[PDB]
């Protein structure tokens, strides 16, 4: 036996409790991130790995512009929720 | 056996749920730059051998019954399984065109044990959406 929620991964765009920024024109931060990563090292890093990846460059790159005081110059950080019991790599 | 078999027939499904345009009573403004995201994220796991399949605007229902309907298939054949929600949000829920949905009642399909041909195979869940109010104010490096 294992547990029936074993072998899940959840990973989030942005902490729990927080907002999470997408920018009309280019598209959300994270998925943007992310598949900027994936393509770049989907072949070689093993998914934690290139999920925090993902995070620093979210973390580091984008910063919120805003006319709006209350939403100007704000940052996000994603949120990786892992519950594998194995390795993952997107390739054999 | 410190990574997961990865070398069946197929690498597996990725459902994407794109939802841009929400009912007028929910109160929420579109999600504009989704496009381009569904667009990425389908080009992305094509190239990693994915069976993609974008659906878009989907109503609280329609969401379920899609994962439901997913969960009910033969993913013997499969490495593993991918969903990504594109959407509005709040804390532990995703929303459809019509209101919201809880994570958990969505992924449950998923269980070890109501999905037996996923079972020991990894299933990822990719959430773009809101989960609260709060904004990180940042600090300087
Ligand atoms: C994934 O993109 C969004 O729809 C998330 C949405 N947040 C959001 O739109 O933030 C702005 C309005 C783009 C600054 C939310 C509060 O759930």
């Amino acid at each position: 036996k294992i547990p029936v929620e074993a072998d899940f991964l959840y990973a989030y765009s942005t902490a729990p409790g927080y907002y999470s920024w997408r920018n009309s024109k280019d598209g959300s931060w994270f998925i943007q991130s992310l598949c900027a990563m994936l393509k770049q090292y989907a072949d070689k890093l093993e998914f934690m790995h290139i999920l925090t990846r993902v995070n620093r460059k979210v973390a580091t790159e984008f910063e919120s512009f805003s006319f709006d005081a209350t939403f100007h110059a704000k940052k996000q950080i994603p949120c990786i929720v892992s519950m594998l019991t194995k390795e993952l790599y997107f390739y054999h | 056996d410190n990574s997961y078999k990865m070398d069946y027939p197929e690498m597996g499904l990725c459902i994407i749920i794109n939802n841009k345009n929400f009912h007028k009573s929910t109160g929420m403004t579109s999600r504009s730059g989704t496009d381009v995201d569904a667009a990425n994220l389908r080009e992305t796991f094509r190239n990693l051998k994915y069976e993609v399949r974008n659906k878009n605007d989907l109503t609280r229902e329609e969401i379920v019954e899609l994962m439901r309907d997913v969960s009910k298939e033969d993913h013997s054949k499969r490495s593993s399984f991918v969903c990504v929600l594109l959407s509005h949000g709040e804390e532990g829920i995703i929303f459809g065109t019509n209101g919201p949905v809880d994570l958990k009642k969505i992924t449950n399909f998923f269980r070890g044990d109501r999905c037996r041909s996923l079972t020991g195979k990894p299933k990822l869940f990719i959430i773009q959406a809101c989960r609260g109010t709060e904004l990180d104010c940042g600090i300087e490096t």
